[PDB]
């Protein structure tokens, strides 16, 4: 049957030894953004630098 | 062409091979392990065991792994969930063969060594302050704590006094009982059939049976509050409703999209959700709404989640509570579930576009039910789905036992008899 | 002689001396003010208040407050609790009127300069840490949290996220409200009655009224657990029982003494102590086991405390809430409720033979009720206690709704509900 | 009426100017050392083991 990222919810964390670090199976709560003065939370190690994008395309 | 071949060998391993014709290929070994399988001596063993997928194994050194796999592009990462854990390999097609055999040996044969444990330490207190820096990161570990007594409240961060004390016989123990052969599925999207088999009779050589088996998830009404300094208060607050593959599980799917799960225009209103409809007539200042649901194998938790303003957080749970009441007493429009049911439909169809998303699909078919279903099958079911079926969901959410986790200020925020 | 004088002034405070003739003296100044009275912006201002005693005022630098009292050879101290502070100070009989002087510039005309607030700000988190060095505080202001919604759910120290935040400004509010004339109560052991009459007539000149009052303590039912890597698991398990100053609240009085409220003698078996010798039938390990009693001006704590390894944390709870349900169903022997009537007065006789538990006690009634009574008014109350009021309070607690705080390896203990 | 410290096991902590601070009334839940192995705890704030029993006079 179905996994958790369909029935949004449960979280995941994701581990590159490559590239960099993630959580998310439902964690972005969009339309959160919308809520004005949402200052962008600066990520200490600076991961998902672009998604990384350096070297992808 | 050639939609999927699927295999189930003698020792419950799942293999399942097809045969596009991409430049570019993808492996993925999905096993059922999890933060749901360690009791309370060894809480924080799983998250370890995924920082450490590029140490010294037996058949390839740290150093091999790590050079090996750069020289040709490709990528070697790790995904897990609270029931399961996916190790997923790609490169381009006339590489595929020799990324295949390091994730053989990151997987069925590690060894774990006490000096790269003893400076792999540092690390997990690296990933779960990256982690933490999402406030929808520990509100969700909060209410799994909230809701359950074992089994399912376990996080899947290790806990801040036992970093430092993970040792290297403990993770011996978690991969020799829950990385047996009929708890694990090989998947590959740019592979041939044959192939594939000749890989996985290369750890048959033991594990090859059933593994500790997973305690039952007994259902805890609690409430965990968190102040802080956070500047908004993020609540959710649930109820337990249905198991994986039931069909009652797929009504609480449709009442997800009534209610509203999500956005479709980029900076819309959500139109068509009638959960943020009913805040936003008494509150005029900035939050957001949705519906929560997750699904496991045993157990699941429907229910809502708000992010607001501290002292606005009562109004906006209070709203968004009597909405779901006004579904379950009969005021169900008959429109209203048929456009829900052409977003649960047309979200199942883009999420299997990808490489990987179509992968992830496959694999947890192949864990859940051990066998898989075309998207024809699927989309049969969903319009099955009757206006009986989403009252009699909205009912089992109004009369039964709730549970909470807050985090901010919360100086105004509801208790969970109040 | 002269056992003591006693006088309210017209601004509601409380001035009682008593004419010893020791060559020592001892000053305390009793006030209303404690973390009951602090709501959810500025937790934390008692515990940076509490720590501000020899900083700058208007009348003495903090270099003459300092010198000024060692050169004599005294003291300045303050203790606090949830529900009152306690300013004291001690000399020399013919010094005693220089270190009275300074105390009236600690508590009634300070001054809170930033840079000695802000360097200040780095002994909360040492004086936190060398506090919850004892596993019993943090059980204890757990068990507070999860046994109220406000008003004494308050810690005493500090929260963690709060610390290098307490301004300048929040200081100089607290003392404002709650610092007033009618809620203070000023105790002398060594002085005269004209004299301390004198002093007193120096902080009339303004905050003569009441003061900022507290809410109301509303009773949630509720479970705090708390996994750590401690040895030993401590646990407590209380209900709502009765405020101070009621005939209810002396039968909890003599109910702790029969089941068992601490020792007599070094190294003993608690030989009179019901709830020590009902544990220990089963458990043969390491444990310990009391009553635990708490009383405030508008309610009350009375339930257990057990101390005991992690695999046997459900027998000791289990054990020692059977026997509390022996006594509310009638098992209550005579001579048992005549040997707990000894132990509650001898206790407070042998608690008012020093110079700081006499100076303690009488500061309390004049908070509370507004007068004094001989220790022989006391004596009559405890014998007034019958039967039938000790039955009426174990029953209270056998049918009231629970409260539960834990700390340790929480694998095997109990829920609430459980 | 009588006190947190007579009847009941609140907290009291205490700061002094020239000796050391400390914290309890409940607190000492003895009988539990004749029963084995309750270690003191290691400091890394040292804190007073006496309690100033030190200069008696």
């Amino acid at each position: 049957m179905l996994s958790v990222a369909s029935r949004s919810g449960p979280f995941a964390p994701v581990l590159s030894a490559t590239s960099r670090g993630v959580a998310g199976a439902l964690r972005p709560l969009v339309q959160a953004a919308l809520p004005a003065t949402s200052e962008s939370p600066v990520l200490d190690a600076k991961r998902s630098f672009l998604c990384r994008e350096s070297l992808s395309g | 062409p050639q939609d999927l071949e699927f295999t189930r060998l003698p020792n419950g391993l799942v293999i399942a091979s097809l045969e596009n014709y991409a430049p570019a290929s993808r492996i993925g070994l999905f096993i059922k392990a999890g933060s749901r399988y360690e009791d309370s001596n060894n809480l924080g063993t799983s998250h370890l065991l995924r920082l450490a997928s590029s140490l010294t194994t037996k058949g390839a050194s740290s150093f091999k792994i790590t050079r090996g796999i750069e020289a040709v592009g490709g990528k070697l990462s790790v995904t897990s969930t609270r029931e399961s854990m996916a190790y997923t390999v790609e490169c381009l097609r006339d590489d595929i063969e020799i990324l295949m055999e390091f994730l053989l040996n990151v997987t069925a044969a590690p060894e774990f060594r006490r000096w790269e444990v003893a400076a792999l330490q540092s690390q997990l207190r690296i990933d779960k302050a990256v982690a933490f820096q999402n406030p929808q990161a520990q509100v969700l570990e909060n209410l799994h704590a909230a809701a359950y007594r074992n089994a399912l409240a376990n996080s899947l961060y290790c806990p801040d006094y036992r970093i430092g004390k993970v040792t290297p016989d403990q993770l011996h123990y978690y991969v020799q009982n829950h990385f047996t052969s009929a708890r694990m599925a090989l998947i590959g999207l740019g592979v041939s059939h044959p192939v594939l088999k000749q890989v996985a009779e290369r750890f048959l050589n033991m594990r090859g049976g059933l593994g500790l088996s997973g305690a039952k998830a007994k259902y805890r009404g609690g409430e965990i509050r968190d102040q802080n300094g956070d500047s908004l208060v993020h609540a959710a607050l649930v109820a337990e409703s249905a198991a994986t593959g039931s069909a009652e599980a797929n009504a609480f799917s449709v009442l997800q999209h009534v209610l509203g799960a999500g956005p479709h225009v980029k900076r819309g209103s959500n139109a068509t959700s009638s959960l943020y409809q009913a805040v936003a007539k008494g509150v005029h200042q900035p939050f957001d709404v949705s519906a929560f649901n997750a699904s496991y194998s045993d157990s699941g938790l429907f229910g809502i989640y708000t992010i607001s303003q501290a002292a606005s957080a009562g109004d906006v749970i209070k709203s968004a509570y009597d909405q779901v009441k006004a579904i379950a007493q009969g005021n169900l429009s008959n429109t209203d579930v048929q456009a829900a049911k052409n977003k649960l439909k047309a979200g199942y169809l883009m999420s299997v576009e990808s490489s990987e998303g179509f992968l992830d699909e496959v694999g947890s078919q192949a864990l859940v039910a051990g066998s898989y279903m075309q998207p024809s099958t699927v989309l049969q079911q969903i319009d099955s789905v009757a206006d009986a079926d989403v009252i009699n969901a909205a009912k089992k959410f109004v009369s039964g036992r709730k549970s909470m986790a807050a985090s901010g200020n919360l100086g105004h925020t509801p208790f969970v008899d109040e």
